[PDB]
This record gives structure tokens, sequence and C-alpha cells, in this order.
């Protein structure tokens, strides 16, 4: 039930590029768990973005 | 493996024109902005220009000689400074945002 | 904009000892979309370019060993050296990066 949140907030991630997107989704796909690794990675390249 | 390389060394006399490259490799460039510091020899922020767009912003105290480009085609970032002044003397580093810092480029004026 | 002040300037080291180094904002770097503290940790050997140590205030940088740790939220961040060693003779500063106008710390210069 926490990684189904990391499903949403990645999903409604505002301007993040969409191949990148899908490969978070889809690593979260993969291996359910590794959660809070592939929000980091979000939350990481989301605060660089132009 | 995300890389920055810059020009090499600078040696210049008072009111000239330096310009500096700063060529990028490992990552979508035209996603992630490109900022430009100044550490005298503290740090000081001189801005950023986004990538997309080629728009840049530029601090307070960089708002005059300073000016901000790209080649995007070479994945390429440029810093160009007019009128060089003894306080121009500093390295300059591009810095992908706070994640990766370039080289740095070590510019005098005399 | 937002003010950073570090804490001193410079340290002496003994081989091994513990070295905490603190550095204060002048309004909060917490973002309220992801929860991050907007505050970065760097390491600067002379003639070299600066090195990520920790990033989003408390996260360690792959490839840092994992004596460097950095904690803190909303204003007060610090930076910790469980056992500071040989190699790490180098200048520290925070840096963050909330705002437009980034602003760095004065730095902290670790020597023996």
């Amino acid at each position: 039930k926490d990684q189904q949140s990391a499903f949403y907030e990645i999903l409604n991630m505002p301007n993040l590029n969409e191949a990148q997107r899908n490969g978070f989704i889809q690593s979260l796909k993969d291996d359910p768990s590794q959660s809070t690794n592939v929000l980091l990675e979000a939350d990481k390249w989301a605060s660089l973005q132009n | 493996q995300i890389q920055l390389v810059q020009s090499g060394p600078e040696l210049k006399k008072p009111g000239e024109t330096v310009k500096i490259s700063c060529k990028a490799s490992g990552y979508t460039f035209t996603d992630y902005s490109v900022h430009w510091v100044k550490q005298v020899p503290g740090l000081k922020w001189m801005g950023w220009i986004n990538t997309e767009t080629g728009e840049p912003t530029y601090a307070d105290d960089f708002k005059g000689r300073f000016a901000f480009s790209l080649e995007s085609s070479a994945s390429t970032a440029y810093l160009e400074i007019h009128n060089l002044t003894n306080e121009d003397t500093a390295t300059y580093f591009c810095a992908l945002g706070w994640l990766h810092w370039g080289l740095g480029t070590t510019l005098t004026v005399s | 904009d937002i003010q950073l002040t570090q804490s001193p300037s410079s340290l002496a080291m003994s081989g091994g000892q513990k070295v905490t180094m603190r550095c204060k904002s002048s309004q909060s770097l917490l973002n309220s979309r992801n929860e991050r503290n907007y505050l970065a940790w760097y390491q600067q050997k002379p003639g070299q370019s600066p090195k990520l140590l920790v990033y989003f205030a408390s996260i360690r940088e792959s490839g840092v060993p994992d004596r460097f740790i950095g904690s803190g939220s909303g204003t007060d961040f610090t930076l910790t050296i469980s056992s500071v060693q040989a190699e790490d003779l180098a200048d520290y500063f925070c840096l963050q990066h909330y705002n437009t106008p980034w602003t760095f710390g004065g730095g902290t210069k670790l020597e023996i």
C-alpha cells in the first residue's frame, strides 16, 4: 500500500521526462520493492529539471 | 558516467573578452540546467541557463558583462565575460545543477 | 535571498577522531512537494573540482564512504565525519538550492 503511493507520485510528477517516467514506473513494476529508491531518483532529477 | 569538461586556462589583459566552454556527456543535456559558479582564489553563484530553451538567468552581481549561451548540437555551454577586470580573476565552474561540477577554468587578468 | 551561515572556517584534526560541521540557513530549505531539504555538502581538495558528498540534506552520494554523514532539516544542517582519515584533508562547504539565488557556506578547512 506504500508502493502504490510511489506509483501515484511518479505517475503524477509534473515535468518529468516521459521516457524516464516510464523507466521509473517499469522499475516499480519489475520490483515493487525499492519504492523509496525510485522515488529518490525521481526527486533527484526533478530538482535538476529546467 | 556524467562528465563535464571545460576549456583550458586563460591569460588575459584588462579590458579584453574571454569565452569559456563546457562540454557535457552522460545524460540528456536538454532536460537539466547548467549553472555557473565563480571561485575567487569563497564561492559565488553566477547564474544558470535553460538547456531546452537557451534562456539564461543571471544573479544580481552578474547582470552586466556576463552572457550564457549554448551549442545544443555539441552539448556545450558557454560563459562570456566582457571588459575583464582584476576581480574577474578566479576559477569558473560549470555545474549540472547541484549534482556534478565541472573541472574548472582558471582565468588570470593582468 | 536565503543566507547560509556555516560553522568554523578551520578545524584541527587528530587522526581517527570525530569532526562535526554545521550549516544554518536563514529560511527553511524543506520543499513541501517532495519533502526534501534542498541542501548539499561538497568536498574540494586544492586544485580540484568540488565533489558531491551528501545531497538532499542527509542522503549520501554513491561512492562516498559511509563515515560522511549529513543530517538536519529545515534550517539546521550538519555534516559529520565519524572517523576523520588522512585523505579527508580538504575544504568542505554546504550549498542551498531551494530558491533561485543559490548561496554557499563560508567553507570549512580540515587540517592537522
